[PDB]
């Protein structure tokens, strides 16, 4: 849905075709129907509401950490997620603990909402599989 | 030396070293360290205006005190007020 917004329509066609097929504990399922109504448009409002709150929340520390790492780690880990992020000692200019545990408690609040969109409810937990894989004992959580 | 030309510009602290509470806590000293000199010596210059008019005037009283003619006594009577105060 958040890519099908500013891109061609044949664009979203193989964006779409490529996100529909999903592989899972060695087996692939494919996704019928994934069509952009309203319904998801809301959760693109959400989405995009609570990406920014995030952006505006977080501070120059949580910001900076992944770039100062950067300069004093290497680890394959690090190098994947720079390779997916942007290209651009000192003392941190600004130091507060207060202040930065009120912005954590604010943003684990934003980020809780956009967690929220992808989290389904848990409806069973399971404690046992029949060998065969064909039913579970589960306690219920409704 | 002198107090009327001001020259407040040690603005020099650059910012990769120590934490910015000392930095500011070092500009503040040093505004209040000339405000502190300027007023000490603007006082210590008065003060002694003051002792060494009221010398001066002590000293020519005396001297004049030894004619008792109308100009004489005249200058004393100017010369007998207090001048301890800029007033």
């Amino acid at each position: 849905g958040l890519f099908s917004l500013d891109r061609s329509y044949e664009e979203v066609k193989a964006a779409v075709q490529q996100l529909q097929t999903i592989t899972f504990r060695d087996a692939t399922f494919t996704i019928p129907d994934p069509v952009i109504d309203q319904h998801l448009l809301i959760d693109m409002k959400t989405a995009c509401l609570s990406m920014s709150m995030v952006a505006n929340l977080a501070s120059e520390l949580t910001m900076t950490y992944v770039r100062k790492l950067a300069l004093e780690d290497s680890s394959m880990l690090l190098v994947k997620c720079q390779e997916l992020l942007m290209r651009l000692p000192a003392r941190p200019q600004h130091v507060s603990p207060d202040d930065e545990i009120a912005r954590l408690s604010a943003l684990f609040v934003m980020l809780r909402q956009l967690d929220d969109l992808i989290r389904e409810q848990v409806v069973f937990t399971v404690c046992d599989v029949s060998p065969d894989n064909k039913s579970a004992t589960c306690i219920f959580k409704g | 030396r002198n107090m009327f030309c001001v020259k407040p510009l040690d603005l020099n602290l650059d910012r990769h070293a120590n934490t910015a509470l000392v930095n500011a806590v070092n500009k503040l000293v040093y505004t209040g360290r000339l405000i502190m000199n300027v007023r000490r010596s603007w006082e210590e210059l008065e003060r002694k205006c003051l002792a060494r008019i009221q010398e001066r005037c002590k000293l020519l009283v005396k001297e004049l005190r030894m004619c008792l003619s109308f100009d004489s006594n005249y200058c004393r009577n100017i010369l007998k007020h207090a001048v301890e105060n800029g007033d």
